[PDB]
C-alpha cells in the first residue's frame, strides 16, 4: 500500500486538530481528501509528507517512514497557489528542480512538452497566467519515476479542456500503478475521477469508501426518469405500495423516485419487461453527500436562501 | 687673555685702520682702542677652546674679514666669539667664518651694532642643548644685523628686550629655534629663511614688531609661534611643509603634529598676504586670542586649515576681502575676484576630534559622513565657527613660492 | 458628489498605514527638535533654513509613501477594474484621490509645524507671536505645496508602470533626482564651471526643482548670510518677485497633475 | 431584454479579436460564458460593462446606453481575482461602494447577514482567506438592488458548503428577475444552474442555446459507469470488439461509452448477464459539449495524455 | 551535493534581480568617482573607499537576501522544497552560498574598477603596496557583505509576511550603520563621568561594520583577533538563522 495511517491524532497546543484519522491507500486507487479550510484536510496532507510528525501515531508512505530521503526520490507534490521564483525562466525553473530530485535532465525537455509549455519555455515566470504556473508546478511533480502524488487544487485557472486533458495524464497513471491523491474543493469535476473519496468533517474523518459505498451508505434518493413507457398507469401505480412517487408525466414518461437501496430491484424491473425506451439515472452527486456528512456529524444549514 | 695690538697689524691706512695678514693665530684677543682691523683671507684667528675669543670694549670698531676657530663653551661666563660691551657703541662685524662650541655673536648694552654678511658654523655633537646661540642680542637699540648664515647653533638668533633692530636676509639652517624673540618691541624682520627647525619663530611677549617676507622650509612642530605679540604685523610671510616631531628639550613649547602658525593670546595684529603651505595645521587659533585682522592668506595644502576650538564666531575678512582656500568648492558668479559662498573651515565633527582624540577610531564611519552632511543640510545645529565671507578664488601670493 | 466619497477612503486608509505614522511622528519630533535648538543658541535665519530643509527631506517622502500605489497598487489588487464598473469617470477617481491624500499631508505638516510653533511660543520667551504666526503660516501652506507637487509625480508615475515593484523603484528615483540629487549636479555644474558657464540662466534653472522653489519662498524675509543658503543663494539673481513663486509652485501642480490625468485616461 | 448585443465586430490593432456575435439575453435567464483563457471571454464581458468601446457594433445594456451612470446603479459586477484593501475593515469597504453606487446605508449590514461574513467583519482584509474576500466580493454586487449581474469565476477558493449555497443566491435572482451573467472556467459544476450557454472560441461566437438545445445539435455519447463488475476482462473483451471504447476504473468497476442508439440494448447485457452493485448512466455533460464545439472549429485533441 | 544545485539557482535568480543590478551599478559609479577625485584631484582614497563599501555592501546583502526564506515561504516554494531531498540545513547554507558569490563578484565590479582607475591614472601608483592592500580589501569588504547576508536570514526566518521583512531589514540596516555609531559618540560627548574611554575599543568589536574599518586602518588589540571576530560575526549568526529556520 501507498499510504498506511494507522490512527494518528496530531494536536497543536491542547486541542487536537486531527481526531483519530485512519486511512489506507491502495497503490493503484486515486483518492480525494475533502474538508472545509480549517484544520482538517491540510493537516492530513502535511502528514503524509515529511512535514509533521504523529502526535500519537504513525504513517508509512510505500511501507517506510515519511521523511526518508529515499522516499522523497519517487514522491511527487503540488500546493496551492504557487509561485514560482519570476525572474527565472521556464526550463531552468525544471532544470532546477530535476537537480534536486536527481531525475536525469533528459526528462525535463518531455516535461515541458507533457504540460504543453514547450511554446512559453524560456521566458520569464512573472509573465506566466495563473493556469501557465500550474502546468509548470505540475511538470515537477512528474519528475523521477512519482509513485505517489499530492495535487492540491491541481485545476484552478486552467482551460476546460486542459482540465480534460489533465484527468487523462492522470488515468494513465492511475493504470500505470501509481496511486495519487486529490485535495479540491470544486466537487463536480473530479467526482468522475475519484476512485474512492475520504470526505471529512473540521475534527474527525467522518466517511470513506467508494462512490456506490457512499451512496449505499447515505440514504439518498435517486430520479430514475423513464420515458416512452408503456400503459403508464398499473406501471405509475406499482411503485406507489413499493414506496416511492411515480410522478405521471405527459409525454409517455414516468418519474420513478427511490431509496436506492432498492436500486438494482427497479431497473431490471424498468428493463426487464421489454419497454424502457431511453432511461435516464440521475445519481446524487458528491456536493449532495457533502451536504449530507457536514450536516450529519459537523453543522446546520445555512437559511432558506443565505450563502 | 691677551689684546689685538700683541698680533701683527700692518696698517693699509692712518685712520686707525688695520690689517692683519695670512696666517694663523692664538688664543682670546681683547679691543680696548677704536681700531678699524681687517685682515686677509688666510687669518685664521684660531683660540684653544676657552675664553671670549675676541671681545670688543671700545666704539666704533669695523672688524672685517677674520676666520675664527674654537673658542670656549662655557655659556655661564659667556665664552663668545665676539664679545661686545655696552660701551662699545657702533660696531661693525662684517664677513666673519666663525666655528666653536659657544656663542657666535654676544653683544649686550650696545647701540647701532652692525652684524652683516658673517658665516656662524656652531657645532656638531653637542645635543642642542649647550650650543650656545648663534646672533645673540641683549636689549639692544639700534642694531643691524643683515645677510648672515648661522648653522647647528643652540635657538639660533636669540634676542632679549631689544627694541629696535632689523634682522634683513639671513639664511638659518639646522637649529634647535630659528628667530627668538623675548620683550623685544618694535623690532622688525625682514626676509629672513629658516630651514630644518625645531621651531621656525619663536616671538615671545614682544609687541608692535613687523614680521615680513620670511621663509620658512621644512621645518618641525612650530612654522611661526607667537606668544602675546600685540599691534604686530605679518605680512608676505611663507611658512612651508611644517612636519611633526619633537623639540628635545619641551621648555617653552611641547612636541606637535605640525602647525604653521600658532598663535598664543595674541590680540591685535593684522595677518595678511601669507603662504601657509602643506603643514599638519594650517594655522592654530587658540581661545584666547581673538578678533584680529586676518586678510588675504593663502591656506593651500593643508590637511587641517584652523583649528579653532571655541563656540564663539571669528569673521575672517576684513573690508569684504578674504583668504583663499584650497578646499573652497565654491562658484564665482559676479566676477569679482571673490567668492560667492562662505567659506567655513570647521564642522562640530571636526572640534569633537579635538576635544575627545578616541573619536579618530570612529572618524571613517558612515555616521561621521552622516554628521558631516547634516550640518551643510541643516545650519541650526553648525556651532558658530571661523568662517569667512567672501574667500579668495585665485593664489594671492603667486610670487613668494620662487 | 462622488469627488468626496471616494475621498473619505483614502482619508480612512492613509491614516491605517503604520509607515506614514511613523515618519509623520518624525516630522513632529525633528521639527520640535530644530526649534528647541534654536531657543538655546538664542539664531532666527538658521530656524527657517532648517525648518524648510527638514520639510524637504520629509513632505516629499511623506507624499511619495502615500500615493505611488495610487493606480497601480489599484490594478493589481483587482479593484481598479471594479471601480470603472461604478458610476465614476476616470477623472473622479484621481481628482478624488488627490483630495483624499492631499488631506493627509495637510494634516501631517499641520501636526508637525503646529508643535513647531507650540515648541517656540512656549520656549522663546519674548517672541513676536505675529511675526511667528506670519512666518510659520507662510511654512504650512507652502509646505503642503510641496507635499502636493509630489503627490501629483505620485500619479504619474503610477500610471505608467503595470506593477508595484516597480513603482516602488521609480519612487525612490523621484524622491532621490529632485531632493538631494538635483542640487548636487546644480553645485558641481557650478563648481567646475567655476560660475562661468551660464551667468544669467543659471539662476532660473532653480525653477525646475520644486524643492528649489519651496526653499526660495520661505527663504525670503530671513536671508541673512549666504552660506546657510549655499546652492539657495542664486535666488538673490532671480528677478522674479515672491508672488510668481507661488504660482510657479502651483504650476508644479497643474502641469503634473493634467499630465497624471492624461496617463489615466489611456490606462 | 438585459443585454443585446447585436452585431459587435471588435478589432484593435486591426486584430478582429471578437468577430461578429449577436448575443441576446433574457429578462430572467442565467447566461453562461464559457471562453478559452484569450481573445473569446473577457473581451465580450469588457463591453458588458461599457468601459470598453465597441467598435462598430451596438451594445445595449437594460435598452439604454452602454455606459450611462443610470445603468451603472442598477449593475452588478465581480471581477477575477480580488484583494480589495489590505488596510481596511470588513464594513467599511461596503459601506465605501455603498456610497459610490448611491445605495442606501441600510443595505450594508443585511448583506453582510446574507453573505455569511457578519462573524468576521470590522476585521482587516489582510486577514481575510482568499473565500472570505471573494464572499466580500459577491457582496458589493448585490448591493443596491441590482438587476444584472455579471460574475467572473465566483466560486474559487471557496468552501464546497458555501459554492452549494451561493447558487441558491444565484435562483434568488433569477426568480426576482434579474439577469445573471457567470464567466466561468470549472464548467462540470455550474451547468446545473445556467439556462442557456454562450460557448465561443477563436474569436467568434461559436454556438448557443439551452443545454438540451446543444445536444439536439450535437450526438454526444452516454457514458455508462458500471461499478462492481463481474470481472474486467470478461466485458472489456466484448465491449471493445462491440467497437465501444470502454475503460477501466478500479479493480472491478468500468465506464463504457455508447453510440446512443445502442444504450438500452447494451444496458440489456449489463442487467441481465453479470449483474453489478451499481450502475450509474451519465448524460453528455458541459464539459464533453465543450470538447465538440472546439474539435468543430479549432484545436485538436491531445496525443497519449499530455497537457 | 545538493548545497550546490540550489546555490546555482541563487546566482541565476540574483543576477537577474533589477533591484541589484541598479546599486551595483551605482556602487561601482561611486568607486571610480571617489578614485577620480583622489588621482586627478592611497590610504587617503582607500579609507574613503572604506566609508562608501559600509555604505551600499550592507545595503546590497539586504536587497540580495530579505526574501530569501520569508519570499519563498509567500511565493509556496518553500513548503515544496522541504519535501523534496533536502534537509533544512542544505537550503540554508546553499543560499548562502548562492547569495554569498554575489557580492563575491559585486566587488569585484565595484572595487575591480576602482583599482583599475588607481592603477591606471596615477602613473607610479607603487602597485606592490596596491595589491596587498587592495587583496585585504576586497576579502574585508565580502566578510561584511556575509554578515549582513547572515543577519538577512534571521529577520526573514522569524518573520511570516514579506512586508514586514523590509520594515526589520531597513531597521537592521539603520541600527547597524548610523545608529550604533551615533549613540557611541553621544556616550563620548555627553558623558564622560560614567563612561570610560579605554574600554571602547572593545565595544567597536559589537558592530561587524566597525571591525571592517579597523581592519582598513592598518589600535589596542591585533589585526587576527579582528579577523577571528569578524569570521565569529558569519557563525554565529549563520547558526542562528539556522536554529530559527528548523522553527517555522
Ligand atoms: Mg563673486
Amino acid at each position: 500500500n501507498a499510504v498506511e495511517i494507522q490512527g494518528v491524532s496530531q494536536r497543536y497546543g491542547s486541542m487536537t486538530v486531527l481526531h483519530d484519522l485512519n486511512l489506507n491507500l491502495g497503490e493503484g486507487e486515486v483518492l480525494g481528501l475533502f474538508g472545509h479550510n480549517g484544520a482538517g484536510k491540510t493537516t492530513s496532507m502535511k502528514l503524509i509528507l515529511g512535514l509533521l510528525s504523529p502526535s500519537e501515531g504513525q504513517v508509512k508512505v510505500l511501507g517506510r517512514a515519511p521523511n526518508d530521503p529515499q522516499v522523497r526520490r519517487q514522491l511527487g507534490y503540488l500546493p496551492e497557489n504557487v509561485t514560482f521564483y519570476p525572474q527565472l525562466s521556464g526550463r531552468e525553473t525544471l532544470r532546477h528542480f530535476a537537480r534536486l530530485k536527481g531525475a536525469a535532465l533528459t526528462q525535463v525537455d518531455e516535461l515541458l512538452e507533457q504540460v504543453g509549455l514547450a511554446h512559453a519555455a524560456d521566458r520569464r515566470v512573472k509573465t506566466y497566467s495563473k493556469g501557465m504556473r500550474q502546468r509548470l508546478g505540475l511538470a515537477q511533480a512528474l519528475l523521477g519515476e512519482p509513485r505517489l502524488l499530492l495535487l492540491d487544487e491541481p485545476t484552478v485557472g486552467l482551460d476546460p479542456i486542459a482540465t480534460q486533458d489533465l484527468y487523462l495524464l492522470i488515468d494513465r497513471l492511475r493504470q500505470r500503478g501509481t496511486s495519487i491523491i486529490l485535495c479540491s474543493h470544486v466537487l463536480p469535476g473530479v467526482e468522475a475521477h475519484i476512485n474512492r473519496a475520504a470526505i471529512l468533517a473540521k475534527g474527525c474523518l467522518q466517511a470513506v469508501g467508494s462512490l456506490s459505498q457512499l451512496r449505499a451508505e447515505a440514504g439518498l434518493p435517486v430520479r430514475i426518469r423513464a420515458s416512452g413507457i408503456s400503459e403508464r398507469d398499473s406501471w405509475l401505480q406499482r411503485w406507489t405500495d413499493a414506496g416511492h412517487s411515480a410522478r405521471g408525466l405527459s409525454e409517455s414518461s414516468i418519474e420513478v423516485v427511490a431509496v436506492n437501496g432498492h436500486k438494482l430491484v427497479l431497473l431490471r424491473q424498468l428493463l426487464g419487461e421489454g419497454e424502457p425506451e431511453d432511461i435516464e439515472i440521475h445519481q446524487p452527486s458528491l456536493e449532495d453527500l457533502y451536504r449530507y456528512y457536514m450536516e450529519r456529524a459537523g453543522d446546520v444549514r445555512a437559511q432558506e436562501g443565505r450563502l | 687673555a691677551p689684546q689685538s695690538i700683541t698680533t701683527l697689524p700692518l696698517q693699509p691706512d692712518g685712520e686707525n685702520r688695520w690689517r692683519l695678514p695670512a696666517g694663523e693665530y692664538q688664543g682670546q684677543f681683547t679691543i680696548e682702542q677704536p681700531m678699524q682691523l681687517r685682515c686677509e683671507p688666510g687669518a685664521v684667528i684660531q683660540s684653544q677652546g676657552q675664553g671670549s675669543s675676541l671681545l670688543i670694549s671700545a666704539p666704533d670698531v669695523l672688524v672685517e674679514g677674520c676666520t675664527l676657530y674654537e673658542w670656549g663653551s662655557d655659556l655661564t661666563a659667556m665664552d663668545s666669539a665676539v664679545f661686545i660691551l655696552p660701551a662699545a657703541e657702533r660696531a661693525q662685524i662684517s664677513n666673519n667664518r666663525m666655528r666653536g662650541p659657544g656663542f657666535g655673536v654676544f653683544v649686550d648694552g650696545t647701540r647701532d651694532v652692525q652684524v652683516i654678511g658673517n658665516e656662524i658654523d656652531g657645532d656638531a655633537g653637542v645635543r642642542s642643548q649647550d650650543r650656545g646661540n648663534g646672533i645673540h642680542l641683549f636689549a639692544v637699540s639700534g642694531a643691524r644685523v643683515l645677510h648672515n648664515h648661522v648653522r647647528n647653533a643652540r635657538d639660533g638668533i636669540y634676542i632679549d628686550t631689544s627694541n629696535g633692530n632689523h634682522l634683513e636676509g639671513n639664511v638659518i639652517e639646522d637649529v634647535r629655534y630659528g628667530v627668538h624673540y623675548m620683550f623685544a618691541n618694535e623690532n622688525s624682520l625682514i626676509d629672513n629663511v629658516t630651514r630644518r627647525t625645531r621651531t621656525g619663530y619663536a616671538l615671545m611677549q614682544s609687541r608692535k614688531l613687523t614680521v615680513t617676507g620670511n621663509r620658512s622650509e621644512q621645518d618641525q612642530n612650530y612654522g611661526i609661534l607667537m606668544n602675546y605679540i600685540t599691534y604686530s604685523t605679518i605680512t608676505g610671510n611663507f611658512v612651508s611643509d611644517v612636519q611633526r616631531g619633537d623639540t628635545g628639550g619641551d621648555s617653552m613649547i611641547s612636541g606637535g603634529e605640525g602647525k604653521a602658525l600658532f598663535i598664543y593670546n595674541s590680540l591685535f595684529n593684522t595677518i595678511e598676504n601669507n603662504h601657509f603651505e602643506k603643514s599638519s595645521l594650517g594655522i592654530h587659533l587658540t581661545a584666547g586670542s581673538e578678533d584680529n585682522r586676518i586678510s588675504g592668506n593663502a591656506f593651500v595644502g593643508n590637511q587641517q586649515q584652523v583649528k579653532y576650538v571655541a563656540s564663539r564666531t571669528q569673521e575672517w575678512s576684513v573690508d569684504g576681502r578674504g583668504n583663499y582656500w584650497s578646499d573652497y568648492l565654491g562658484w564665482d558668479r559676479n566676477n569679482d575676484g571673490l567668492g560667492d559662498i562662505a567659506y567655513e573651515p570647521n564642522d562640530n565633527v571636526d572640534r569633537l576630534l579635538w576635544l575627545y582624540p578616541q573619536v579618530r577610531l570612529l572618524m571613517n564611519s558612515p555616521s561621521i559622513e552622516v554628521l558631516r552632511w547634516v550640518q551643510r543640510a541643516f545650519p541650526v545645529i553648525k556651532s558658530p565657527g571661523v568662517q569667512d565671507s567672501h574667500p579668495l578664488m585665485k593664489l594671492p601670493t603667486e610670487k613668494l613660492l620662487t | 458628489n462622488q469627488v468626496w466619497n471616494i475621498a473619505r477612503k483614502e482619508l480612512s486608509d492613509g491614516l491605517r498605514n503604520r509607515w506614514l505614522l511613523a515618519i509623520s511622528l518624525l516630522f513632529a519630533v525633528l521639527a520640535v527638535g530644530i526649534a528647541w535648538l534654536g531657543a538655546a543658541a538664542s539664531s532666527i535665519p538658521a530656524t527657517i533654513a532648517s525648518l524648510a530643509s527638514l520639510a524637504t527631506f520629509l513632505m516629499p517622502l511623506i507624499a511619495l509613501l502615500l500615493a505611488y500605489d495610487a493606480i497601480v497598487g489599484e490594478d493589481e489588487g483587482g479593484t481598479l477594474m471594479l471601480l470603472l464598473t461604478y458610476p465614476l469617470g476616470r477623472g473622479q477617481i484621481l481628482l478624488g484621490k488627490f483630495v483624499g491624500h492631499g488631506l493627509i499631508l495637510a494634516l501631517a505638516v499641520l501636526i508637525g509645524f503646529g508643535c513647531a510653533a507650540l515648541a517656540i511660543a512656549l520656549l522663546v520667551e519674548g517672541v513676536e507671536l505675529g511675526m511667528l504666526f506670519w512666518a510659520f503660516g507662510r511654512f504650512m501652506i507652502s509646505s503642503t505645496l510641496l507635499g502636493w507637487v509630489f503627490l501629483a509625480f505620485a500619479y504619474v508615475l503610477s500610471g505608467k508602470v503595470n506593477e508595484k515593484s516597480s513603482a516602488a523603484g521609480l519612487a525612490l528615483g523621484v524622491w532621490f533626482l529632485f531632493v538631494l540629487v538635483f542640487d548636487l549636479v546644480l553645485l558641481a555644474l557650478l563648481v567646475l564651471s567655476e560660475g562661468k558657464f551660464n551667468p544669467e540662466l543659471l539662476p532660473w534653472l532653480l525653477l525646475l526643482n520644486p524643492t528649489d522653489i519651496y526653499r526660495l519662498i520661505n527663504l525670503s524675509g530671513f536671508e541673512g548670510s549666504g552660506s546657510a543658503m549655499g546652492v539657495l543663494s542664486l535666488g538673490a539673481d532671480l528677478p522674479v518677485p515672491a508672488a510668481v513663486l507661488w504660482l510657479c509652485l502651483l504650476a508644479w501642480i497643474g502641469v503634473s497633475l493634467l499630465l497624471a490625468y492624461a496617463i489615466f485616461r489611456r490606462r
